[PDB]
Parts: structure tokens; sequence; C-alpha cells
């Protein structure tokens, strides 16, 4: 699980651009305030390599 | 992939023939340059994104 | 003496630093934790 | 690109010679210059 | 390219490496190893009338 990808972001990246910011994403109308919960998910998820 | 490593290749002579002849790489696909012409050209501002 | 370039100017993103101090000209690309008021100050 | 001239802004022509071509490949949207203080 | 390499009197600036004519074809080049500036002139040609 050492390899992670950005599942959620507000906008698409530019060419040759890396995003490593571990900020929470707001998927709904309600603000998340940096805390996980309903419709608040972490952007980086790990691959299940077996 | 979210934190992909970019390495600069500079001030070296590169033999690309040893990359083509080896069989472990499933995909060797080039877009802006011919694969067989890489040994005959000179380049700068070279980066490997891993 | 120099300039600071970036997007958020912190360790979250990657930033470019150009400085010329008393001896030599240094160009660095690092993830700097920049000051709100960065400056230089014989030096 | 840089140019040094021995001298509001003067009215004249001076082409800026390219000084550094830098391969960064990073996003830049905001900048800030660095000054030097004098302490007494 | 195919041409005659001759001495040149064109004062290239330090950043400048090669030169381009009206047609955008290279007319002068800076040789590696020696850093000298060589003028490139196309080889002698003309029409043959019988
Ligand atoms: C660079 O950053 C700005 C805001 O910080 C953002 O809007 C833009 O999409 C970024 N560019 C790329 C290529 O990601
Ligand atoms: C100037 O900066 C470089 C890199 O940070 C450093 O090695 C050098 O000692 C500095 N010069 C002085 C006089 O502090
Ligand atoms: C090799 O080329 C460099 C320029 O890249 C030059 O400074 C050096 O003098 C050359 N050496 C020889 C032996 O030609």
């Amino acid at each position: 699980y050492n390899y992670l990808y950005r599942l959620f972001r507000k906008s698409n990246l530019k060419p040759f651009e890396r995003d490593i910011s571990t900020e929470i994403y707001q998927a709904g109308n309600k603000p998340c305030n940096g805390v996980a919960g309903f419709n608040c998910y972490f952007p980086l998820r790990s691959y299940s390599f077996r | 992939v979210y934190a992909w490593n970019r390495k600069r290749i500079s001030n070296c002579v590169a033999d690309y023939s040893v990359l083509y002849n080896l069989a472990p790489f499933f995909t060797f696909k080039c877009y802006g340059v011919s694969p067989t012409k890489l040994n005959d050209l000179c380049f700068t501002n070279v980066y490997a994104d891993s | 003496r120099g300039w600071i370039f970036g997007t958020t100017l912190d360790s979250k993103t990657q930033s470019l630093l150009i400085v010329n101090n008393a001896t030599n000209v240094v160009i660095k690309v690092c993830e700097f934790q920049f000051c709100n008021d960065p400056f230089l100050d014989m030096e | 690109y840089s140019k040094h001239t021995p001298i509001d802004l003067p009215q004249g022509f001076s082409a800026l010679e390219p000084l550094v071509d830098l391969p960064i490949g990073i996003n830049i949207t905001r900048f800030q210059t660095l000054l030097a203080l004098h302490r007494s | 390219g195919t041409g005659v390499l001759t001495e040149s009197n064109k004062k290239f600036l330090p950043f400048q490496q090669f030169g381009r004519d009206i047609a955008d074809t290279t007319d002068a080049v800076r040789d590696p190893q020696t850093l000298e500036i060589l003028d490139i002139t196309p080889c002698s040609f003309g029409g043959v009338s019988v």
C-alpha cells in the first residue's frame, strides 16, 4: 500500500505537474474544515497490489 | 504517482541501444521522436519521470 | 539580492529560490518553508 | 532574461539578453522579491 | 547539412549558438569542443545550358 494516487481534486492538473498537497477535499455543499466525515474524503488512496 | 520523481539527465553521453535490445519492458512507445534514431541525436533539458 | 517563486510558498508545493549573496549566485529548487517577510541582512 | 545599464524609468531602448534557461517543471503563480536591510 | 564551412566575421553573443537566414535554414553554427563560429555556405551550383 506504499503507492498512492489522487482520487479527488477540484481541477485537472497542468502538463508536467505534481500535486502532493494532503488537504481534504469538499465533495458536497457543506465545508469539511480539514476533518473527515460525510462527503469528506481523503484525496490520496493506496493501491491494493497483490 | 501523486509524488512522481523527476530526475535530470545532463552532461552525459547516452547509449539508447542497450534499452531497446533488452526484453523486460512491455511498452517502449515514443511520440515525438523515432525509437531507432535516439542514438544519432543530441538532446538537452532531459528528464525522467518515474 | 534575489527573488522567490512558487504557488503557495510553503512545504506543500515546490518553490524556486534565486539568491546572490556576498560571494556567489545560488539557484535552488526546494520545498522551502518560507517566512511571511523573508529578507537578507558585512552581510 | 537580464540586462545591466549604466544610468522614473529612462526613455530609451535596451534589449534584454537571455541569462538563464532553467529547467524546473514546477507551477509558479506567485512571486516575492528579497531585499537587504542596513543595520546601524 | 551539406555545405562549405568557412571562417566568419559575425559577432555572436555568448548565449547564441547558431544562425538562421531568411529561409530559416542554418547559415552559421558554433562547433562543440572548440566553441568557434563556422559560417555555412551552400555548395557551388548553377544551371547547365547546352
Ligand atoms: C498552478 O496553481 C494554480 C493556483 O495555485 C492553479 O489554479 C493551477 O491550475 C496550477 N497549474 C497547474 C498546471 O496545475
Ligand atoms: C552564499 O550562499 C551559499 C549557499 O547558501 C553559501 O554556501 C555561502 O557560504 C554564502 N555566502 C556567505 C558569505 O554567506
Ligand atoms: C570539450 O568541450 C568543452 C565544451 O563543452 C570545452 O570547454 C573543452 O575545452 C573541450 N575539450 C577538448 C579537449 O576539446
